[PDB]
């Protein structure tokens, strides 16, 4: 059994800088990654990037000047930031473990920029 | 300031690094369509692909004294006796004269027992043991590496494991590569660990693996396989790199690369494959750069780039180049034929193209030579002193072998300055005549861990064996690398320490300030009255040409 | 990077009536290859994994296959729950991408 939970602000102004954290049990974190996914409304996925056992990270080309993810083995938590939000980073995010290759996924949290 | 020890282990030939070897420099030259330009070259990505595997085994021997070999332990002995409660089965099952048959630990009774950590090991190698018919019960964590193929993955102790690591059955990985039958394997969903030396029990699961090789019991977490990185990667940036056309095919020579690569005369289409986004993107990007830091100012790009497929497996990309004396003949000569577009006007002119082709030879020739003299030299060195040359190859502290014809390699483990001590004597009291060639060292791995015994090698480094004697001599006078400074042992007795600043130093090729006298040799009287050997210092290498000779003598009288 | 391709954006179909999605992949890929479904309120859910393993505690109903390069998800009867969005996704060369997506709709 495994499960993943997300906790954000919900609505944050743009410009600003977002901070995400998605909670997990059922598997260690220093041996298996979590990667991180998007949907705005009414698009498909989008992948944003994906945190190893190790501290490597892979970013999507078109976020890694912003996209930027961390975590703590000890808690179980992985973090999730992004700089420079615009309008249009308005979406559902979710964190998705690598127990699998994409066999568990979170609730998710919706998103919104605007002042 | 006092540099890290280094206690290097033995390399068991999990990397194997072959060197370069001498070439056929030609004698006058011969290629035809010379030209210089710019080039990157990019090698296969092996990606490598490492983790860290536990292995588990067992020992059983005979009292009488006979019959010692090895044997793996089964999986319900790992999960439930050593994973649930750290202990061993006593009994232990093994083949002998192709017969089954059992043992026990002092054929006392079937019982079990607890295992302890290894009394020296090193801390990125923790292992654990039963007992420092007998039997005994070993576990240890090793290091693992496996290649682009993912087909096997070889462990630290240089034994191969023909079977791809990412073979499972959580996530139908029944597809992977595998030599071993299903019977020789085992995963476990939910598995939880438990470090022996607390044993404070894992605290989240982690799927695990289990296989069973003809000699010992191999266990390692299964990881989802990470997506496939870009297929090839930049291997160097060459700055300059001749091109010449012979024998219908071309040849790439450098001055850096010391080798010459060779093409089939066409350009390999890089835009058939979608990685060009990976290859010509970072492949143009060096172009420019290199271009715009030495060539922007004297020579002129003639054309697009190109690419090439290499012998050996290498992608090189070129930016041919001009200088800008050469240009002007071509516009000047262009101008006459008229009565700016350099592409599909080099080489047209034979007369503008016949002195460069031999300019442009003696350049080529000359780095073939070159190399083949620096080749030669490092080829000799490194069988001399294969870790100070396998060292400086790779830029940090590295342990190396021969293993005939092909240098292992492996890693060293550094250890601080205040973490060791060394002895006031080398003198071995067990048998007079004989002593140590080096001063004995005591140290541990970390602070307040347990210390270790040892003897001190060349360049801080530290060795796990105390073997180096030697027959012992009068006059006895050495300074040996201890830290920053140096450490002065005379008569085979600790004298005193003196910082590296006390000596006289000739970083320069050539010093002709040495404040030197004629040295009056004085030898203590019993050489004479005892005849005893007086001391010489380290063995030239005469001397042990001329050493090694004596003993045929001595054989011969024998 | 490697497209993935979706076809049909929509789908029309009636109850229990037996429908078939395909996605293409701009290059090779291999068994990498899942397939996920999106409920209305926005909760995700993984159908089959690796081309054609049926996952865990999915319903029978659901399968997959894979032809040449393409690959294809199909449903042996459609229930009223089935008519929600559904997804193609490769893992095989970085980075993962997604496909362009599909509803099912009563016809
Ligand atoms: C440069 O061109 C030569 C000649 O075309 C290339 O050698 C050829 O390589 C192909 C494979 O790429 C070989 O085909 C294979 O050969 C054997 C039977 O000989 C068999 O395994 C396969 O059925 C297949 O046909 C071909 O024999 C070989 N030709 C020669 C004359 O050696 C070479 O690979 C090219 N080099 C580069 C760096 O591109
Ligand atoms: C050196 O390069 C020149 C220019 O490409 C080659 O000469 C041409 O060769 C092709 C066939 O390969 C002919 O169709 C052309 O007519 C030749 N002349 C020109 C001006 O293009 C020449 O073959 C190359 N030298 C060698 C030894 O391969
Ligand atoms: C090359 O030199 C010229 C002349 O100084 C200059 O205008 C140009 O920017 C330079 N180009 C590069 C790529 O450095
Ligand atoms: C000593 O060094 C000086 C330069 O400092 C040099 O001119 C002189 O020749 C040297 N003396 C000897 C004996 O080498």
């Amino acid at each position: 059994q495994v499960q993943l939970k997300e906790s954000g602000p919900g609505l944050v102004a743009p410009s600003q800088s977002l901070s995400i954290t998605c909670t997990v049990s059922g598997f260690s974190l220093t041996t298996y990654g979590v990667t991180w996914v998007r949907q705005p409304p009414g698009k498909g996925l989008e992948w944003l990037g994906v945190i190893w056992g190790d501290g490597s990270t892979n970013y999507h080309s078109d976020l890694i000047s912003r996209l930027s993810i961390t975590k703590d083995n000890s808690k179980s938590q992985v973090f999730l930031k992004l700089s420079s939000l615009q309008a249009d980073d308005t979406a559902t995010y979710y964190c998705v473990s690598y127990y699998g290759y994409f066999d568990h996924w979170g609730q998710g949290t919706t998103l919104t920029v605007s002042s | 300031t006092d540099a890290n020890f280094y206690v290097c282990p033995p390399p068991t030939g999990a990397t194997v690094v072959q060197f370069e070897q001498p070439r056929r420099c030609p004698t006058r030259p011969e290629g035809q369509n010379y030209t210089e330009g710019i080039a990157v070259v990019f090698k296969e990505n092996i990606a490598p692909y490492k983790f860290k595997a536990t292995m588990y085994y067992k020992d059983v021997t005979v009292s009488q004294v006979i019959f010692e070999d090895r044997a793996p332990v089964p999986f319900e002995e790992v999960i439930d006796k050593i994973n649930a409660k750290g202990v061993c089965r006593s009994t232990a099952k093994y083949v002998r004269n192709n017969l089954e048959t059992t043992a026990f630990h002092r054929d006392d009774h079937e019982t079990d027992m607890e295992l302890k950590p290894a009394n020296a090991a090193t801390r990125t190698s923790r292992g654990w043991h039963t007992t420092d018919t007998t039997v005994n019960c070993i576990v240890e964590e090793v290091d693992a590496r496996s290649v682009y193929p993912y087909d096997e993955f070889v462990l630290a102790t240089g034994d191969f494991v023909y079977m791809s690591p990412f073979y499972g059955y959580r996530e139908g990985s029944h597809t992977e590569h595998t030599s071993y039958a299903a019977d020789r394997f085992k995963q476990v969903d939910g598995f939880y660990a438990r470090d022996l030396t607390t044993k404070a029990r894992a605290t989240a699961p982690t799927t695990r693996n289990l296989l069973t090789t003809p000699k010992f019991t191999v266990a390692w977490d299964w990881v989802p396989k990470r997506p496939s990185v870009c297929t090839m990667t930049k291997w160097q940036e060459v700055d300059e790199m001749l091109r010449s056309e012979y024998g219908g095919s071309f040849r790439f020579s450098s001055d850096a690369i010391s080798t010459t690569f060779t093409t089939n005369l066409t350009e390999y289409p890089l835009s058939r494959v979608d990685l060009g986004d990976c290859i010509g993107k970072d492949a143009r990007d060096a172009m420019d750069r290199i271009f715009a830091r030495r060539y922007n100012a004297t020579h002129i790009k003639v054309g697009q780039p190109q690419y090439y497929l290499a012998n050996g497996g290498f992608l090189i990309a070129y930016q041919p180049l001009l200088s800008n004396t050469l240009a002007e003949l071509y516009v000047r000569e262009h101008l006459r034929e008229q009565s700016i577009e350099f592409a599909r006007l080099q080489f047209t002119y034979n007369h503008i193209q016949r002195p460069v082709n031999d300019m442009l030879g003696r350049v080529a020739i000359a780095w073939c030579e070159e190399q083949n003299h620096e080749l030669t030299l490092w080829n000799e060195a490194r069988k001399l002193n294969p870790n100070a040359i396998a060292s400086v190859t790779v830029g940090r502290r590295v342990s190396a072998r021969m293993l005939g014809d092909v240098m292992a390699v492996s890693t060293c483990v550094p250890v601080a300055a205040d973490n060791v001590i060394v002895q006031n004597s080398m003198r071995i009291s067990s048998r007079p005549g004989a002593c140590y060639s080096r001063p004995l060292v005591s140290f541990r791995y970390e602070d307040q861990g347990p210390l270790v015994e040892g003897q001190l090698g060349e360049n801080n480094e530290l060795r796990l064996t105390r073997d180096a004697i030697e027959p012992c001599t009068v006059g006895h006078r050495r300074y040996f690398t201890f830290g920053g400074g140096y450490v002065y042992f005379e008569e085979y007795a600790y004298s005193h320490q003196l910082s590296r600043a006390d000596i006289t130093t000739v970083s320069t090729f050539i010093d002709l300030n040495i404040t030197m006298l004629e040295d009056h040799e004085f030898v203590p009287l019993e050489v004479y009255t005892r005849h005893e050997i007086k001391d010489s210092g380290l063995l030239d290498y005469t001397e042990v040409q001329r050493r090694n000779q004596l003993h045929d003598l001595r054989f011969a009288d024998i | 990077d490697i497209q993935m391709t979706q076809s049909p954006s929509s789908l029309s179909a009636s109850l229990g009536e037996r429908v078939s999605l395909t996605c293409r992949a701009s290059q090779d890929i291999g068994s990498s290859l899942n397939w996920l479904q999106q409920k209305p309120d926005g909760t995700i859910k993984r159908l089959i994994y690796a081309t054609s393993s049926l996952d865990s505690g999915v319903p029978k109903r659901f399968s997959g296959s894979r032809s040449g390069s393409d690959y294809s998800l199909t449903i042996s009867s459609l229930e009223s729950e089935d008519f929600v969005d559904y997804y193609c996704l490769q893992y095989a060369s970085s980075p993962p991408t997604f496909g362009g997506g599909t509803k099912l709709e009563i016809k």
